[PDB]
């Protein structure tokens, strides 16, 4: 097209990913070029049909698509980093400004995904993609879905929720919610929360560190369809998990790891707790650090 | 959500004279490369039975098709032809690719081989118009601009009976609108209404139309319940937009069976040259 | 350089859309579908179903080219 291919980014299933340029204009975009009698692939039709209603500052943009026949490439505008190599930079420090910065980009993405009745269901730390002005945008949109009208294979496992382990068909932000808990106890812990290999081992882990659910934690947890009781754990005190925590963000760790994905904060109740408000300011986006 | 959408955005017109311009335009601009002959009424006559077409494809399709793809299709159809001639791409072959492309957006998880076994033709003729509509999907999406997500009257008409139903019992029972504000959705459905009022004034006109229809008027719903009380002259834009789908439901006439297959012949022959 | 939580401020040319904690309270979940439960244990409640169905009537209601 109008576009010089310059960097192989990456490539997953659906699509290579490649850092680019416009013939056009000095912005670098990232084009993900789409892969193979189906007609035009599904998980570009979804970034397609959702970032084209989307405008908000922490959402990903389509800037264009193009193509030929049966396959599409998808031009977005090109993030330097993401929260997955910020997390797993060994000599970064994450401060708690930049972890409230962090995860208030990701809330207010998601505040406005949800209010447009989308859930991301996808993320993790490596979808959590920076610009290089800082501002977060959730991006890799193939999984998200328009929410309030599913499946539980959803979320990268962990970062899954366990409504979704347990099989959960309906859900609704808190699948979002438990991956912001997740990728949140990983800006803390500075590696996965719940490192589990199976969807038994990821409910085990679960239950191992927040303690196994009851019905008065999450009311009909056994009607879930792939439900199946574990030993009753005591969980780690959250605390002893997160022990640089202060209680504003424990309150918000708790409500963000809540069993009951209904009373699990939504991103409005956690941009509303106190955590955000209080007296670190979320680092603005300029002053967060590059990888 | 409609009020930061594509299609409030690029997709709902100022007026008919806006269509009918674009229309106009479009088949001119088919000539200027043609040169280098269906008028446009002819073509419009043609859009309309071919928007008949794609409604019966939808209706039939063999997994049940929901209403949101079968309004995405017919919206991806009337979009297209807004800035196509139906003189270079066959409307035959576009409706399908609109149905398709809405199973796809719409999030109606169908494969393409049972895609086009929905098609009343040989497995011949089922595989060549796959293989068309696979052809066209891109092209389609092109000349839609990427708008993708269409906004049906369908959802905000749920949201009214439901507003009515907790808001409103002056419609004692509002469920019994349903039917006859569904067959006004049908009818304006036809028109050009989609491209010309929002979602929501099409289900409220709608839903007007049948109470209207039963002698119940609901002006008390727009002015208590709506609050357009507070703001007349909202009240009475709003009466404005509902009076002119109801005339445009009232102007449209179906395309004639005799004269489509005269424009047919001709659209066949349009095709068959150059 | 504190946050303070700002509602987003999007038009969207139509009536008041009751809030999702008051369409219990408000009587619009009497006329929408009771979530199951295996879709309460998943999070999903019927007043999700309601706000939506609400939001989508009002939306551009109001709204002329
Ligand atoms: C290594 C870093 C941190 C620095 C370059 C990269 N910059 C970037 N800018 C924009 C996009 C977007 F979003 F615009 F595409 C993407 C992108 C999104 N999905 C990707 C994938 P996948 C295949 C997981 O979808 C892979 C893989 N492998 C590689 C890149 C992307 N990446 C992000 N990673």
């Amino acid at each position: 097209k109008r576009y010089e291919k310059l960097d192989f980014l990456g490539e997953g299933q659906f699509a290579t990913v490649y850092k680019a340029r416009d013939k056009n204009t000095n912005q670098i975009v990232a084009i993900k070029k789409i892969k193979l009698k189906d007609g035009i692939n599904r998980t570009a039709l979804r970034e397609i049909k959702l970032l084209q209603e989307l405008s908000h500052p922490n959402i990903i943009g389509l800037l264009d698509a193009f193509g030929h026949k049966s396959n599409i490439s998808l031009v977005f505008d090109f993030m330097e980093t993401d929260l997955e190599v910020i997390i797993k930079d060994n000599s970064l420090v994450l401060t708690p400004s930049h972890i409230k910065a962090y995860m208030l980009m990701t809330l207010q993405g998601l505040e406005y995904l949800h209010q447009h009745w989308i859930l991301h269901r996808d993320l993790k730390p490596n979808n959590l993609l920076l610009d290089e002005n800082g501002v977060l945008k959730l991006a890799d949109f193939g999984l998200a879905k328009s929410f309030g009208s599913y499946t539980h294979q959803v979320v990268t496992r962990w970062y899954r929720a366990p409504e979704l382990l347990f099989g959960a068909r309906m859900y609704g932000v808190g699948v979002d919610m438990w991956a912001v808990g997740c990728i949140l106890a990983e800006l803390l812990l500075r590696v996965p929360f719940l490192p589990g290999d199976s969807d038994l081992d990821q409910l085990t882990r679960i239950f191992e560190t927040l303690g196994t659910p009851t019905e008065e934690q999450w009311p009909d947890m056994c009607s879930l369809p792939d439900y199946v009781t574990f030993k009753s754990f005591p969980g780690i005190p959250l605390h002893h998990i997160f022990s640089a925590a202060g209680d504003d963000l424990l309150d918000l760790i708790q409500g963000l790891f809540l069993f009951n994905p209904c009373a699990r904060i939504t991103a409005t109740q956690a941009l509303k707790m106190k955590y955000f408000s209080n007296r670190p300011g979320p680092t603005p986006g300029c002053q967060l650090p590059r990888p | 959500m409609y009020h930061n959408s594509s299609q409030k955005r690029h997709w709902t017109f100022s007026s008919e004279e806006q269509l009918a311009r674009l229309r106009a335009d479009a088949n001119r601009k088919f000539r200027c490369k043609a040169v280098a002959f269906l008028e446009p009424h002819e073509e419009m006559t043609l859009c309309k039975y071919y928007e008949k077409r794609l409604l019966e494809f939808c209706s039939v399709f063999k997994p049940a098709m929901p209403r949101s793809v079968v309004g995405t299709a017919c919206m991806y159809f009337k979009r297209f032809y807004l800035n196509n001639s139906v003189m270079e791409y066959h409307p035959r072959i576009i409706m399908l690719t609109c149905a398709f492309l809405a199973c796809k957006v719409d999030e109606f998880n169908v494969s393409s081989p049972q895609f086009v076994g929905n098609l009343r033709e040989s497995p011949l003729g089922q595989e060549k118009a796959l293989e068309q509509i696979l052809e066209y999907e891109l092209l389609l999406i092109q000349q839609l601009n990427f708008h993708l997500i269409v906004h049906n009257p369908y959802r905000p008409f749920e949201g009214f009976l439901i507003d009515l139903k907790t808001r409103y019992p002056i419609l004692e029972n509002p469920e019994i609108l349903r039917k006859t504000a569904d067959d006004f959705l049908n009818r304006i459905a036809l028109t050009d209404a989609y491209l010309l009022y929002t979602p929501s004034q099409i289900a409220l006109t709608a839903i007007l139309s049948s109470a209207s229809r039963a002698g119940i008027t609901m002006e008390s719903y727009l002015s208590e319940s709506l609050m357009l009380k507070e703001n007349r002259t909202c009240l009475s834009q709003l009466l404005d937009i509902m009076k002119s789908m109801r005339n445009l439901v009232k102007k449209y006439e179906p395309p004639r069976s005799e004269e489509v297959a005269v424009l047919k012949q001709k659209l066949e022959r349009c095709h068959s040259a150059e | 350089a504190l946050y303070e939580y700002q509602p987003l401020q999007i038009e969207t040319y139509g009536p008041h859309v009751p809030e999702l904690e008051m369409l219990g309270r408000l009587g619009y979940l009497n006329h929408v579908r009771a979530a199951s439960p295996q879709d309460l244990a998943g999070g999903y409640t019927s007043s999700l179903a309601c706000h939506r169905a609400l939001q989508d009537a009002f939306s551009g209601l109001f709204w002329q080219p």
